[PDB]
RNA sequence: AGCAAUAGGAGCUU
């Protein structure tokens, strides 16, 4: 849940995400990059 | 002072060169019944200034 | 922002008396007093004043702490003689004595001219 | 009826 990684406010008006967040995205991305390979053609040398 | 008497004991006694240091009880003392958590663990904030 | 008020050594209160008396129980004939809103001054002039009568046994005083501005005295006495009467006998020795001294320095200042 | 975080630096008393 958000509890464990709350957002927080830098002067203001901004906010960014706690480190767990950006991670969780960037775990995302990367599922999403893999479900774009064996729907299509990859040569091996980038499923690896 | 308290009684003009005499000291039975004689005192050493002169000028000398004091500092006044940094270091005020008033900007130490510090207490704190309840107020502001942390947003994470939701415990007591650290600092004297945050109370 | 802990410092009381430099006043308060001497404007007494509505509600705080000058002097109040209770009696030490376990001598005969002695009493407590404490005087509020005084020192040393009085304290140790009314002391040796008291000490030096025959008919008073006991006579002391002390300030418990520095930072509050009172003292506490005990006094005892004969059978026969009060400690109240002992006191106010040595308050009026001592104002007769203070009036001879400034009789006294004031003839000799004159004088002096 | 609500006053951010993370770091570095200098210090206090042992």
């Amino acid at each position: 849940p958000p509890q464990v990684r709350p957002s927080i406010a830098m002067d203001e008006t901004t906010q960014g995400q706690d480190d767990l967040t950006h991670k969780l995205s960037d775990i995302l991305k990367a599922n999403i990059n893999v479900q774009k390979l064996e729907m299509d053609g990859s040569p091996q040398h980038i499923i690896n | 002072g308290h009684t003009g008497k005499k000291l039975m004991a004689q005192v050493f006694f002169g000028p000398t060169y004091y500092q006044r240091l940094r270091h005020m009880v008033d900007d130490k003392i510090h207490a704190r019944a309840r107020g502001p958590v942390q947003v994470l663990t939701r415990q007591p904030v650290e600092g004297r200034s945050r109370d | 922002m802990n410092a009381p008020d430099r006043f308060e050594l001497f404007i007494l209160p509505d509600d705080v008396p000058k002097l109040k008396i209770t009696p030490d129980s376990r001598v005969p004939n002695c009493i407590i007093i404490k005087f509020e809103r005084e020192d040393h001054t009085l304290a140790n002039l009314l002391r040796e004043e008291l000490a030096l009568y025959p008919d008073v046994t006991f006579v002391a005083y002390k300030v418990e702490h520095p930072l509050f501005a009172n003292f506490v005295m005990r006094l005892q006495t004969e059978e026969g003689t009060r400690p109240k009467q002992a006191l106010e006998r040595a308050c009026a020795s001592i104002i007769n004595k203070l009036k001879t001294l400034d009789h006294k320095f004031n003839e000799e200042w004159n004088i002096k001219n």
